[PDB]
This record gives structure tokens, sequence and C-alpha cells, in this order.
């Protein structure tokens, strides 16, 4: 729950409201990443 | 066991020549002694106070500060001597001059401002320069060392130029601009500013045909507004400022010998300094007589100047009365009572407004 | 003493063993590059 | 034996600890005093403390009594002339012997030189 | 005096600034193992040197073997390493 | 030779050789004026609103237009009900667009208004300037201010004069002057305003001495040495002290009752309150950017957030191993930082339970913290074998600057309001002034005794420094001495001694006035 | 009044370090702490055994496994808990890799953590 | 102030040329005013006076002594019985005089606002008295001060 | 004082 939030509300019981070069890197990085992921398995 | 409040004592034993041993001093006691003993004394609860440690760089000799009897000032080769004068010490023998305390840029700035503001030429560029100088005084964040000089300059100019409406108007505008700067601590000088303003409000003679009266009455109105601002802003740190101003204005008002302009200025000042309750409690009860021994002879005059003076004075009194707060034919009945209380001249004007809250407020102090 | 997890210690020991075996105790440069790539 | 009945009978089970001490130590620990906290909960806490102290007293009295060759145990320096009459004296030795069972060490030096 | 690196360092800036220089490292990848250009043996992907491969995935400098890089005189370019990868898997 | 080492390392590493804001601003400015003018300036309120609303309707921002109309309807509910209802294309709107509003004003009043608008051009002045230039015509006249009982109205009514054409044209002076009782050069005016304002600038400092300063002292009685930390709120309305007894105590600084939002606590009469809930001594308290929130840290290793509207704890943060020594809100009050015994500096937001940034690299415990006025950098100092100051970036979490030179325990850190200068103090009595961009020491200030300088503060323009010491003194320091006209260092301006009261907190106001706090020890 | 030695010595040492005042019962606290530490260490060393210096060193090393992880140690000195610096560096690397949270101007200063982590319904 | 116009703390007892013109002619001699309720004034004993009297509350009596209950009673009865039987033993042995246990209270105290009384010394002393009573109930008759301090801690 | 003044 990375985006779970409450709010400050002084009118609530607790004060809280709960919402309800060859092959240069830039042009081949994805292919190299695929190969490296295959190698790492 | 080391939080005990008992004193720590040591006893000494001997193992021989030059071989001492130390032990803790204890002793068996009864339970009756411990249980029946009284409790220590309760200290008072936490609190705090306030006082002035320094004022403009000088420590006052008040009970809350340390005594001079009982290493704070530099005494090296490069330390300035004038620094010892800034601490306000008594033994100082050096008396600095203006050049020793104020930098050359600030002196040039002061001279430029005073040259610009006091120019009477009607050229448009001169008016723009005057407005720019006033804005500079009103906004500059580095004028902490020129405040006493501004106050002294305003006082001097008002004192020595009471026969010049232009200069007095400029002085009032400069005083207004000085107290609107948010970087300045103005409290201690408040009364020093209230003396020139007052002189511009109730002075018997101002300047030396209609245009002159326009200028005089405009100046008096501006002075009253500035006095209201000063009293509102600095009335708490100067405890006796408001009663003093109100008493001065009231003393000037209840005087049939004064000319109508001074009476207009006095009533404006009473309203500005006292407030609604001051008018209700001090002015209204005395109005019945005032309109008979003062206003009637002035009304009987026929000159245009007399007409203008009468109208201005009546308008000022009516405005002061209205300042307190801001049913069919039955309502008119209430209005009639006012003509009996405030008199004809002012009662009629107040009743013509057809207001009920004002009528009730005015009638509430009939017994006085 | 200075404290750390056991896993890192074991992993680093193993890596040092492998690299010492590969480099022959420092007598061989395996990272050398001949040419310009 | 319910908690509700016990808390309702708290009138008859108040300990000998004054309320001021209870409030002071509750505040030190982090609990607002009985004006905002229930008075019965504070009374229960004080009663638990009294029970613990009475346990530690009953032991160390047992230790003093079984003690009545023959030298003191090192590490419990205290006392003076040793009291008077055949009276039972609360000494550092007995208190240390008793509280060692609760996990507390109270050992000192007898002399300092 | 020396030139400082930019706020965000990118492969384009380094590869354009340092053209004409030899690469820092060369690595050959095979079906089940990899090696370096001048190495005689081999490293298995399941071995400890697997760590190096992870760095190659994250574009990070492998500090855990830094000593071995200093011994061999591996060149640095503004603190970065240029690595060429030969792929025989396919 | 460290230079040779650094050069070798660098060589080997490959280094080569909207409208509502403007309306509110105008309303406040009008509220702050003299009474004699308030009648005239108010005439500007009705147009600036109406046209503005229409503008949004023209730009498709229907929701913004509705919000603006609803927010400002209260100010005009007693007069403009019909117009408000009509606005909530008609022929009236076409007439408004075709016919530009006329706004008579006095000459001096117009000059003041123009200078004020220029002075605040980027905070909302540009909007009003543009609106006036486009849909208004300010017919200036050399008369005096007009009021129902001023000289102008009285004279005109008495002499039975006519109505001026400029002032002829929903309240107008006509209803005040009627028997029933020029043009403009905007843009050019702004150019003249700027040109004239440029002529009154101060551009140096040769000769003279420092600046006078006033001080107000708050003293606490019957504390018995239980007070550990003290803090003032941003507006000098509240004071908070943390003690060795685990509780916090807050007071209003003028003695008035403190207010609670709880229904049971309606109209309660107390001017001080207690925050309870820590289990060990409290070592830090920090007011948030009136202050609504408080942060505290204790020896129990926890950080607590309190609401000052209901006076209760909202959240506990538990990211530390061992005691926490210092905690600090950010310059604008959503991020905060903490540091203590375990040598790590942590940065949190109030949104998340876990710290978002961790800063590692100090070799000893942390003893001081400080923020940068832009909110993206932090400062930390360590003690003992590592007496250094480190500067940390919040985006990456890395260290960017190290300052070295202290040989005593460091008690305080402070960054100037201009973001370019740093100050530190230790238990030897020295104050170090550092340049941040160069990483060099600018100078040292001496004169305090030994024991610790717990608090420092800069002035609004960062040209003066105020320090408070445990030797019972408050001292003022010149950051740059004036040019030569042709135990204690010569850059001290003033020293004020206290009456047996060590100083814990000092702070500058907007003026040349400071407030200090301390505890009185009669023995 | 009588006072043991090493007490005057501890108090003079404290004064030499910048302490301007101390309570009377600090010296005896320190003396009793020293007594306890010595007794525990040599009681440990007795069981590992005449006692040699190696037994004392081993007893000290064993005791150092669960206490005294403090002091003012600097570069690679076991203070502040005794954690290795490389471990802390890699923990920081794991943490600081995430993007900073996105906050709108309308929730700056008012948004709180999730309901699981706040003190609601505690009275 | 001698005329009853103002309240000031400038007198000596609070803490234990001559130009003939009004003060507004000399701006650089004036000191601003402090609220009378925040002024530092001390009484004869040397204690600061708290000016906010409307917010002071009196601590109730009996707050520093044991409460009354079935349990708090009968412990006093047990101790009284012990003392009486010990007197009888003394007489029997002859063929010596003890005083009853009484707990003292504090002098009247005032607190500003609602909160507990944070006085460590008095609270520790009352706790020590309670511990001593329990230990006398256990069976002891004499004590060593250091042991009592240790158990109180 | 104001209340006293208002008192008939």
């Amino acid at each position: 729950n990375w985006e779970d939030y409450t709010y400050v509300d002084p009118s609530r019981p607790d004060g809280i409201a709960i919402p309800s070069w060859e092959g240069a890197e830039p042009e081949t990085s994805d292919l190299l990443n695929a190969v490296l992921d295959s190698c790492l398995a | 066991g080391y939080e005990s409040t008992r004193p720590l004592r040591y006893g000494e034993a001997s193992l021989g020549p030059g071989q001492p041993l130390f032990y803790i001093d204890d002793e068996e006691v009864d339970f009756e002694k411990v249980i029946n003993a009284p409790l220590p004394k309760v200290p008072r609860d936490m609190t705090f106070t306030a006082h002035w440690l320094a004022v403009e760089g000088v420590q006052p000799s008040i009970p809350q500060n340390p005594t001079t009897a009982e290493d704070l000032l530099p005494k090296g080769p490069g330390a300035n001597p004038a620094l010892a004068a800034l601490a306000g010490n008594d033994n100082v023998s050096f008396r600095p001059s203006v050049k020793h305390v104020i930098s050359k840029e600030l002196i040039l700035y002061f001279d430029k401002i005073q040259a610009a503001i006091l120019d009477d030429d009607p050229d448009e560029e001169k008016m723009r320069l005057r407005q720019a100088a006033l804005e500079s005084v009103r906004s500059d964040p580095g004028l902490h060392q020129l405040l006493p000089y501004f106050v002294n300059f305003i006082t001097n100019q008002v004192t020595h130029h009471l026969d010049d409406l232009f200069i007095l108007r400029q002085m009032m505008e400069l005083a207004e601009a000085v107290v609107q700067n948010p970087t300045l601590f103005i409290d201690p000088y408040a009364s020093a500013l209230a003396a020139p303003v007052l002189t511009c409000l109730m002075s018997r003679k101002l300047g030396k045909i209609d245009s002159t009266l326009r200028e005089q009455y405009s100046l008096r109105e501006l002075a009253a507004s500035l006095l209201s601002m000063i009293a509102r802003k600095y009335g708490a740190s100067n405890a006796l400022l408001r009663p003093k101003l109100t008493r001065t204005c009231l003393k000037h008002f209840l005087d049939p010998t004064r000319p109508p302009a001074v009476l207009f200025g006095a009533i404006s000042g009473v309203a500005a300094s006292g407030g609604p309750e001051a008018v209700r409690v001090l002015v209204l009860p005395n109005l019945k007589t005032f309109d008979s021994a003062v206003l009637q002879p002035l009304r009987e005059k026929a000159g245009p100047v007399a007409e203008l003076e009468y109208e201005m004075l009546v308008g000022g009194i009516v405005k002061a009365v209205q300042s307190i707060v801001g049913n069919g034919a039955d309502l008119t009945r209430e209005g009639e009572q006012v003509i009996e209380f405030l008199g004809p001249i002012v009662g009629q004007r107040i009743a013509q407004l057809r207001n009920h809250t004002l009528n009730r407020s005015i009638l509430e102090v009939r017994h006085l | 003493p200075v404290f750390a997890p056991l896993k890192r210690q074991y992993q680093l020991a193993r890596l040092h063993e492998q690299l010492q075996a590969a480099t022959n105790g420092g007598r061989t440069n395996i990272f050398k590059v001949v040419g310009f790539g | 034996a319910s908690l509700r009945e016990f808390l309702n009978k708290m009138d008859d089970y108040a300990p000998i600890i004054p309320d001021a001490v209870t409030n002071y130590y509750m505040t030190r620990a982090g609990l607002p005093p009985p004006p905002q906290t229930d008075i019965r909960l504070a009374r229960l806490l004080a009663l638990a403390t009294q029970k613990f102290i009475a346990d530690i007293a009953a032991d160390a009295y047992q230790y003093s009594r079984i003690r009545a060759l023959g030298i003191q145990r090192p590490g419990y320096g205290g006392g003076g002339q040793g009291g008077s009459q055949n009276r039972t004296v609360l000494t550092m030795e007995d208190l240390g012997m008793a509280v060692s069972e609760f996990g507390v060490n109270v050992k000192r030096s007898e002399f300092y030189r | 005096t020396f030139d400082a690196p930019p706020y965000v360092i990118t492969p384009e800036y380094i590869l354009k600034k340092f053209a004409g220089h030899p690469p820092s490292l060369i690595v050959h990848l095979y079906q089940n193992h990899f090696r370096f250009d001048q190495q005689e043996g081999m490293f298995q992907y399941k071995s400890p040197m697997r760590i190096f491969i992870e760095h190659l995935r994250n574009r990070t400098v492998p500090h855990e073997i830094m000593e071995y890089l200093i011994q061999g005189g591996v060149p640095f370019y503004e603190g970065c390493l240029i690595v060429q990868v030969f792929d025989h898997r396919t | 030779n460290l230079n040779q080492i650094v050069t070798d390392y660098l060589k080997k590493k490959g280094f080569t050789r909207k409208y509502l804001k403007a309306f509110l601003l105008l309303k406040n400015w009008i509220d702050n004026n003299l009474d004699i003018y308030k009648f005239e300036l108010r005439k500007l309120l009705w147009p600036v609103f109406v046209y503005s609303y229409l503008e949004l309707v023209s730009q498709g921002y229907v929701d913004d237009a509705k919000h603006l109309l609803e927010t400002l309807r209260s100010h005009f509910e007693a007069v403009h009900q019909d117009q408000l209802a009509l606005l909530d294309e008609n022929h009236t709107t076409r007439l408004y667009r075709e016919n530009k509003y006329r706004i008579p004003l006095n000459q001096s009043l117009s000059g003041n208004l123009f200078h004020f608008l220029e002075r605040e051009a980027d905070n909302g002045g540009a909007t009003i300037i543009y609106i006036l230039q486009t849909h208004c015509s300010v017919e200036t006249s050399a008369r005096g201010p007009i009021e129902p009982y001023s000289f102008e109205a009285i004279y005109r009514r008495a002499r039975n004069l006519d109505l001026d054409e400029a002032d002829a044209h929903g309240v107008t002076n006509r209803d005040v002057l009627d028997t029933s009782a020029r043009a403009r050069d905007v843009v050019m005016e702004m150019q003249k305003v700027r040109e004239n304002r440029d002529r009154f600038v101060i551009e140096g400092r040769t000769g003279g001495i420092g600046i006078p300063v006033s001080a107000c002292m708050f003293t606490f009685h019957n504390t018995l040495g239980t007070v550990s930390c003290m803090d003032f709120s941003n507006d000098h309305k509240l004071v908070a002290v943390g003690t060795m007894d685990s509780y916090i105590r807050v007071w209003s600084l003028d003695g008035k009752p403190l207010k609670s939002a709880l229904e049971n606590e309606k109209n309660l009469k107390v001017n001080n309150r207690k925050l309870i809930g820590h289990s060990g001594p409290v070592y830090g308290v920090s007011f948030s950017d009136s202050s609504k929130l408080l942060l505290s840290c204790s020896a129990d290793g926890q950080i607590r957030l309190w609401s000052l509207e209901i006076w209760a704890c909202l959240c506990i943060y538990k990211a530390h191993d061992g005691p926490v020594f210092r905690v600090l809100w950010g310059p604008h009050g959503h991020y905060f930082a903490s540091a203590g015994w375990d040598k790590t500096v942590r940065v949190f937001t109030q949104d998340h339970a876990s710290a978002v940034r961790i800063m590692v690299g100090h070799d000893t415990s942390i003893s001081a913290l400080a923020w940068h006025p832009n909110g993206t950098y932090v400062f930390s100092a360590s003690d003992e074998m590592d007496k250094s100051i480190r500067m940390w970036s919040v985006i990456t979490g890395n260290c960017v600057r190290i300052f070295t030179g202290h040989t005593h325990y460091i008690t305080a850190l402070e960054c100037a309001h201009n973001g370019k200068i740093l100050a530190s103090a230790d238990t030897g009595g020295n104050i170090f002034i550092w340049d941040i961009e160069k990483g060099t020491l600018i100078k040292k200030c001496r004169g305090h005794g030994k024991g610790g300088i717990p608090s420092l503060s800069f002035s609004a323009e960062s040209n003066v420094l105020v320090s408070g010491g445990l030797d019972c003194t408050v001292r003022v320091w010149d950051i740059e001495l004036p040019a030569d006209p042709n135990q204690i260092t010569p850059d001290q301006i003033s020293a004020f001694a206290t009456k047996k009261t060590p100083v814990l907190k000092v702070r500058f106001t907007r003026m040349n006035l400071i407030v200090a706090g301390g505890c009185y020890d009669p023995e | 009044s009588p006072r043991p030695r090493d007490a005057r010595t501890l108090e003079l040492l404290l004064t030499a370090q910048g302490v301007t005042s101390f309570e009377p019962r600090v010296s005896q606290l320190l003396l009793d702490f020293a007594y306890r530490h010595t007794a525990a260490v040599l009681s440990d060393a007795l069981h590992l055994s005449s006692i040699t210096a190696n037994a004392v060193a081993l007893a000290i090393s064993s005791r150092l496994g669960y206490q005294f992880r403090g002091g003012g140690g600097g570069y690679y000195g076991g203070g502040g808990g005794g954690a290795s610096k490389d471990w802390m560096l890699e923990l920081a690397r794991e943490r600081n890799k995430v993007a900073l949270p996105r906050v709108l101007p309308s929730e700056w200063g008012v948004r709180l953590p999730g309901e699981r982590f706040v003190l609601s319904g505690v009275s | 102030e001698a005329l009853g116009l103002i309240k000031t703390a400038y007198s000596d007892s609070s803490v234990t040329a001559d130009r003939a013109v009004p003060s507004y002619y000399e701006p650089q001699t004036i000191i601003p005013d402090i609220d009378p309720k925040l002024q530092w004034v001390e009484d004869g004993e040397g204690q600061v006076i708290n000016q906010f009297e409307d917010m002071l509350q009196l601590v109730p009596p009996g707050h520093f002594t044991a409460p009354s209950s079935r349990l708090t009673r009968r412990i006093d009865a047990n101790i009284r019985q012990m003392q009486e039987t010990r007197k009888l033993c003394s007489k029997i042995g002859v063929i010596i005089q003890t005083h009853p246990f009484v707990e003292a209270d504090i002098e009247p105290h005032y607190i500003s606002g609602e909160g507990p009384v944070m006085a460590g010394e008095v609270c520790r002393s009352a706790l020590q008295r309670s511990v001593a009573k329990i230990f006398y109930h256990a069976g002891f008759e004499e004590l060593q001060p250091s042991a009592l301090d240790c158990i109180t801690d | 004082a104001i209340e006293s003044f208002k008192r008939p």
C-alpha cells in the first residue's frame, strides 16, 4: 500500500480523516538488457 | 541506590602507619523515625516573565538586569573607539560626531531625499521625483541608523515653518511614510511623532481666498488620520499615550474662545484618539450646552467664510457622532427625543439620517 | 569488534578464491586489452 | 474471576501508595494522569507495584531468618555498630540475596583505601 | 585544473567525448559461461563472478574487484568504464 | 602534500585538463491605508473582480470562474445581489466589454497606487496593472480625497456646485455630490515609476559603525534544572520546552488562553498545556511552518508528531537504533530531518512511516543539524575523532561538501537567508564563517567564553549575526566591516550580559529586534 | 572530611574535561562500577583455567560480544552499535534508489500516512 | 507610578542634567512598557509572584497520603497489633515504648492549569515511606539507609 | 466603568 494516505482534520474524533564504436549503448540498450537477462536467467 | 538525598559521609580506618582505609558511614535506625518524619517542601510551579535586556544597543539600569559592579568591549589595536560610545557607558570620554557613526553613502542618501521632497516647483518630473523619494523612504530595508534623524528633522521643520502649508503637508506625508516601513522598530519614538502632528491639527494659525481654506482643512483632516493611525499602532507600549491625547483634545474642545477651525481640529482629534466610547461618554452629554453658547452666534453670522466655518464644524461634529456605530412613524418618535438631548442644530441632522441603532446608542446615555 | 552479515563474508571469500585461481596469484593480467576495440 | 468485576471492586482494593506518586511516575513513563485516565486503571497499577514489593520483602525476610565459618559474603558492604537488642535488621546482604532471584545485582566494595 | 563531469552523465556524452580511445574492457558471452579478451579460462554464470555481470546490467562500476582493476592498469574515463560485449549466444 | 595526492587521483581516474491572489493583495493593501483614502480606493474593488470573472469564462476555466465567484460573493452579498445573480452572451456583458470602466482618483493616490503595484509586480501587481490598462480608465484629478463629510463634499454641497464630467461615472461620488444627498498613460507611468525609483539606491558602505539592536528576554523560574530544550514558533506567539521528565510544556507568550477544537473544551481558560507520551528525556522540539504541528524526539529513540489544535499525538516514527538527539522541520514544512547516536542522518516526509533518505559517512555521533533555504540540501556535524561538517544533497543522498577546522565540540549550525554563507559554533568560544561554493573558511569570531554556544541567528539581509551563549551573554556580530575611509575580535558590535541566566534560544524578528529565552538559576 | 583516593582523582579528571559541577554521588558510582567489572571479568577468567594473561584476554574478548559496543571510536572504530560501514553503505544504496514522493500543492503540509500507521481509535 | 497612573517593576524591592521638560522632548530616553501580568516581581521571601490568579487551582488535601479502603485499613491494624504484642513481650521479659505511625501532609499548594505536580523529591520521599511501611509489615524492626535507598530505586 | 456609566 504505497499510496495509502490519511489527512489532518481537527473536526474528527482523533483529528484524522480516513478517506473511504559499434552498437552504441543508447540505440541497443534494450537488446543488450534482454541478452543479459537471459544470461542471468 | 545512588539517587539518595542523604549526605555522603566517609569514615577512616588504619591498616598501620600510612595505610588508611575508607568506608561508607551508615547506622541502623528505627522504622518509627523514618515513617513519622515530615516531608520536604514543595517548590512553586513553573512560570515565566519578561523584561528589556537592551534598547537600541544600551542596557537599562533596571532591577532585572545585572549591576555594573558585577571584559565585554574589544580593546585591540583595530577596535573602534566610538564603539564604547554605542554601549552608553558613563565613564566614556570620547564624544563621536555624525561622521564617526554614519557612513558617507547614508549621508548622501539623506541629503538627496531631503532635497527631493522639499521642492516646490510645479513641474511634473519634480512631482514624480517627490513620489519616488517617498516610496524609497517607505520601502528601503537599510535605514535603521537614520530613524532618530528623521524624527528630529520632522520636528525641526514643523517647528520653524508654521507659515507654509506646502512644507507642513510634506512633513505629514514623510511622517506617514516613516511609520509604514515594516523593518523599523518605532515604539520608543511614538510620542515624539505625536507632537508635530498635534501641532498641525489644533494650531491657531496655519499658513499666511477659498484655496487657503481648502488647504488648511485638508491638512487638518490628514493630521487627524495620521493621529488615529499612531494611536492605534503604538498605544500598548506607551501606556499613557491615549488618555493624554484624548485629554488634550477634550481640553481644547470645551473652550468657547477658540476659533472654529481649532474646534474642528479638536473634535476630530477626540474622535481619532479616544474612540467610540470616548465620544459617547465625554462629548454627547456636553453637546446640549455647546450648541447654545457656541454654535448659535456663529450661525448668526452672514459672511461666506462664516458659512463655510459653520458647515465644516457641524459636519465634523456629525461625523464624530456617527462614528459610534459606523419601524414606521413610531421610529420618528425616538428621533424627536434626540432633538431634545443633542439640541436642535445637531439633533435635527442626526434624526434626518433615519437610523435606529445610532438613535438607541445616543439615547442610552441620557441620564449622564 | 565490527559486525556484518555472514552472507557477504562467505561471498567475498569465494570471489577472492576464484580470482586468485584465475590470475595465478597475480602473475597473469586477464584484463589486458590489445588493440583499439 | 472477571476483569470487569475486579475493576468494579476497586473501591476496596486501593493500595497504600498516594495518588501524587502514581501521577508523577505515570507521567514520567508517558501516561496522562487520572483526570484523563481512569482512576481505576491507576489504582490497579499501584496495586501491582505494592504486590511486587511485598514479594521482595517476604523474601529477604526468609533469608534473614535462615541465617540465624560464619563470615559475611564479600560484596555487600554496609552497616555500623550493627543495631541493638535481638531485633531483625534489614541489611544489604539479605536484600541482595533476595533480589538476585529477580535479576538484580547490588554488589559494592566494602572499603576504598 | 580539471574539467568536472555534468550533473547527469549519459552514455552519449562519454562515448562522443572519448572517441578514438581503446575500450576499458572487452567481454565475450557464451551459452553457459563468459570470459575476457585475453583470458585463458572461463567464468560460469553461476559462479561468484556472476556479480560482475550484474554490474553490467546496472551500468555501475564493480568496486568489489577494484584492486584487481588497479593492478592490471585498466583505464578510466572521468571515473567511468567503457565495456565492449561480444555475443556468441545467438 | 595533499595537493599531489589529489592531483594523482584525478589523473588516474581519467579526468582531462491567479486573479484571486491579486484581488486579495489589493484588498489587504487597501485595508492597510489611512482612513481618509479608503473611500476612493474601494472603487477599484468591483471592476477588478467582474472583468476577471468574465476573463475566466472567456478562457474556458468554468470551474475556476465558479470558485472565484463563490469565494468573493460574501463581500458583495449586501449590494450586488442582482449583478451576482445575473453573472451566475447577455447585453450587459457586451456593454461592459465595449464601454471601459471609469475610475476617478486623486493624483497623489494614483502615484502611491502605481508605486505599490510596481513594488509588488511579480506577486500579483502585473495582473491588476494589465486589467486596469485593458478595461479601465483612471481619470486622475488634482482634487483632495472625497468623503461624505470631507471638505470637498461639504464645500460643493454648501456652494451648490455642479458635477464634474470626469467624476460623473455601483456607488459613485455623484450620489455624494448630487442634490439628492486627463486620460491616462499607463505603461508609460510604470516606466517613469521605475526610472525615478532607480535614483535612490544605496551602493556601498564606507566609514561608520555597526547597527543598533534591541533585545527582549524571557526568563523561566522554578525549573530546577529539568529543562532540556526550548523553541519559539514562527510568529513569536508560542514557546515550547522539553524537560528531563519526558513531557513537553507549551505557553502562549502574551498570557492569553489557549484554544482547543474539542467540543468539551469549548471556551476553556488556560494559557499553558502539557504534551505527555514520551518515555525518556526530550532533546528536541520543532514548530512547523499560526503553527499547527509540533515534532519531538526523545532518548527512547522515537519521533512524535503532535497536533496543536487538539493537543494530541498523531504519528510515531521508529527508524532509529538508540537515542535521537536532533529533529528539524524543513524551510517550508513538509520534509524533516533527524539525527542522533547511530551516526546516520535520516530524512522523512510526514506522508510516509519509513524514512525516504538515509545519509551515511559520519564516523561518530551527530551533534548539530541545519537546512538550506531552498529545501534541497542538509548540513550535519559530528564530534570526537571526526569533528567535520558535511553537506548532503536530498535528490541523490550523497555528500557534496566537507568543512574541516573545528577542534572542539560543535553546538550550533546556521545558514544565511541568501543561501551563500554558513556559520558554526563550538565549546571553545569560536564562531566559524564559511563560504559554501568554495568550501573555504571566510573568518573566525572570538569573544564568547567556554561551555557552548547553543543558538545563532541571521538578520533579514544576512548582514548581521546574533549568538547566545552559556556564559550568560548575547553578542552581535558584523558580517562585513566597512571600508577604510583613509580576546575579542573587532567585528563584534554589542554584548549584553544576563542576570544568572544561560541563553538557550535567540531569534531575529523582521526588525532590528531580537527575542531570547532562558532559565534563571538563583544559585 | 575524609575522602578516598581515586575519588579526588576522578573528580579532578572530570574537572579537567570541562565539567563545571557534578553531584557528589558520581565518584562512588564509578568506583562500584569498576569493582563489578573487575569481579565479573576475573570470575570468567577463573573457569577458563594459576591464571595467565591469555585467559584474561579471552574472557575480555568473550564479554565484548554482547556489551560495550560504544565509545568514541572513529575510522573503523566499533562505536554507535558496531555496524560495519560497507553494510550501511549498501543499505543506503538500496534505500536512496527510489524516486521522491509526488506531492501536490494542495496536500503539502496536510497529508498523513495510511490508516494502518496512525493513532486512531486509541482512547 | 506614585500617583497610581501605571504599574512598573522598576523599584529596588521588585528583585531581591535633570531637565524640566516632558519626556516626548527626549525620544532617546524612553523604554517601552511590559504587560503588568508578565513583570518580574518578587515577594518578601524572594519568590516570584504569579500574576494569573484566576487560573490557579488548589491541590486537594490528602493527595500526599494513603487512600482509604478496606485494604489500606487492616494493614494499619496489623501493625498496631504487632506493636502492642511487642510491648507485652517487653513486659514479660522484664519479669520498650513505641509511638503510633502517622503520615504528614504537605503545605497548601497551587498549580497553574490542569496537570500533575512534578516534584521529584517529595514523590520519592512518599514512595520511600510506603516501602518502609511494607517492610515493617514483613517483620523487620531496624534498617540500613543504603538498603532502603536501593529498594526505593 | 462603561457599565457603571450606563447605569441610570
